[PDB]
């Protein structure tokens, strides 16, 4: 067999570190989408693929 | 930085005692001291003085022969004295008979330190 | 050494050498090794 | 190959302790490194895990607070009850999809006792709020 | 959901969330089968942690 | 032929590490490529992928953020684990 | 085009500092200057002056000495001393260290541009 997945050792062990670092992407995904989409023409579409 | 730590095997150990040195006076510093938080905002704290556990052990002071010879200081100064209780807990610092040590010689010389600071405002003040 | 295919004349007999010709030392045949290997490779697997 | 394996099963039985006695070692090596300023641990750990340092102590041998390394029968049997019964808790509409998926990744059998504990607890007082419900609309309408 | 876990769980899961990165990380399984051919050498099978 | 696997057995078990190791370079060889303008990187990976790269945590290895490349049998029973959760899941 | 990048490997990997050159000055250039893009939507930038984190260091100005000795700069004009304080990172881009030691080095020089800046406004305006 070759199946040699990256996995997360601890999925249940979410840390505050990790939550700001979430909080910032999450973030920084919102800026674009209000850049790119032209006057809510696509605004509802690209949200609801990231929500 | 040497000051009341341990840095080997890779990590940075201490011990709770924060050794506030490289700064400078309050009067001599343009920031008026090294200002280590905002609670009281301005907590400054210069050269020479230490911290253990949010209580400041102050440099500027001495120590009278009447708080020497009982609980048994080793400094000249209060700062002094904090820093010769923590030369056993600081190459320990994850013992646990060290650290029950260090919280009992700290609160000795906080007694220490309060009652000749409540010494000192009751002459100045008559 | 045994396991590594080495073998040391002077371990299995007095010697009364050192040069690696089969006329005067001694080939070694790794038979110990096949039993070794069973057990460290069902530790791998268990 | 059962009566011939376990003449080197002696040979086993004292590896299968140094396995368990070098983990329990190094628990204690990485319970010391926790408090040296590593920032690497606020990523494998949770937000109680890193907290267990604070309190007290945490320089005392883990055998010492109730726990220890074991791969034994006990374990191991311990740890398909719980699994089977994660499926058995599955179907009947007890236990939910999104925390099945807890339970199949969690590596410990206190996570994965109190997931199935939590869940079975939290459709009991909805199944007794919607007998409430029925129960109370009923009478209004007779009212 | 904190409110349900007891003192002896949130250790087991502190010690457990350690066990599981380092095991996986370093591949700890390969280092405890070279020592087992130590084992079936010299009889000493020593391991050092740090 | 089982107990003749066990003997070539510390012959693979090497080997799997090796292997482990090597993708454990090439994710991390693969990472610093990110940051490099490489329009490649833009087609294999999704919207928020790329953004990752933007975030100040990077330049270091991804074991020390809990990802490590894994082929135990932890896995293998996990992805078996979850594909007949799919199917139960599909079904009702 | 070797402007604060290293274009190693197939690959342009850069620090964030952006050497903008070949343009001319902004009397030189028909377009009054390169234009780095749209904001004031005229952002303009000439041969001289450096960019980094959307901070451009003016190469018109000087050094004054006394801003010479505190923050410890190099060159004779802003955006030479940020050519210096670059110097190392740009060699290792993707260095974890050398893009805290750029983003220390190049926030000095940028609080130095702005003490020059406010005194410059005011000795002309006595
Ligand atoms: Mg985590
Ligand atoms: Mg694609």
């Amino acid at each position: 067999v070759f199946d040699f997945k990256v996995v997360v050792t601890n999925p249940n062990a979410i840390s505050e570190i990790e939550d700001n670092k979430k909080n910032e992407l999450l973030q920084r995904l919102q800026e674009m989408i209000t850049d790119t989409s032209i006057s809510e023409d696509e605004y509802n579409i690209k949200l609801e693929k990231l929500n | 930085a040497f000051g009341g730590w341990l840095n080997t095997q890779g990590g940075d150990f201490t011990n709770g005692v924060t050794f506030i040195n490289e700064g400078g006076s309050h009067e001599e510093n343009p920031y008026q001291g090294i200002q280590i938080g905002v609670d009281g905002a301005p907590n400054l704290v210069e050269q020479g003085e230490v911290v253990y556990d949010d209580y400041v052990f102050s440099d500027r002071m001495e120590i009278p022969d009447d708080i020497r010879k009982e609980y048994k200081l080793r400094g000249k100064t209060f700062a002094k004295a904090a820093k010769s209780a923590q030369r056993e807990s600081e190459e320990r610092p994850n013992d646990p008979l060290s650290t029950k040590g260090l919280q009992a010689a700290m609160e000795r010389i906080a007694t220490a330190q309060e009652e000749a600071r409540q010494r000192k405002e009751a002459h100045r003040e008559g | 050494d045994l396991l590594n295919g080495r073998l040391h004349m002077s371990d299995l007999e007095l010697v009364l050498i050192k040069a690696a010709y089969i006329p005067d030392r001694l080939q070694h045949y790794p038979i110990m090794n096949s039993k070794l290997n069973v057990l460290r490779g069902e530790e791998s697997k268990r | 190959t059962l009566q011939s394996s376990h003449i080197t099963e002696w040979l086993f039985t004292i590896h299968d302790d140094v396995k368990k006695r070098a983990l329990e070692c190094f628990l204690e090596t990485a319970k010391v490194a926790l408090k040296g300023r590593n920032k690497k641990f606020q990523y494998i750990l949770s937000d109680t895990s890193t907290r267990v340092m604070e309190i007290d102590g945490d320089e005392f041998a883990e055998a010492d607070y109730g726990l220890v390394v074991d791969n034994s029968n006990g374990t191991q049997e311990l740890q398909q009850k719980l699994d089977t019964l994660a499926q058995a808790a599955l179907q009947t509409q007890t236990l939910s999809f999104s925390t099945i998926t807890k339970l199949y990744t969690s590596s410990s059998l206190a996570e994965k006792q109190r997931l199935i504990e939590k869940d079975e607890k939290q459709i009991r007082e909805r199944q007794a709020q919607a007998q409430k419900e029925q129960l109370e609309a009923q009478q209004q309408i007779a009212a | 959901d904190y409110y349900t876990y007891e003192w002896q769980d949130i250790r087991e899961v502190r010690a457990n969330e350690l066990l599981n990165h380092y095991i996986k990380e370093y591949d700890i399984p390969l280092i405890f089968n070279n020592g087992f051919m130590d084992a079936m050498t010299c009889g000493e099978e020593i391991y050092q942690c740090d």
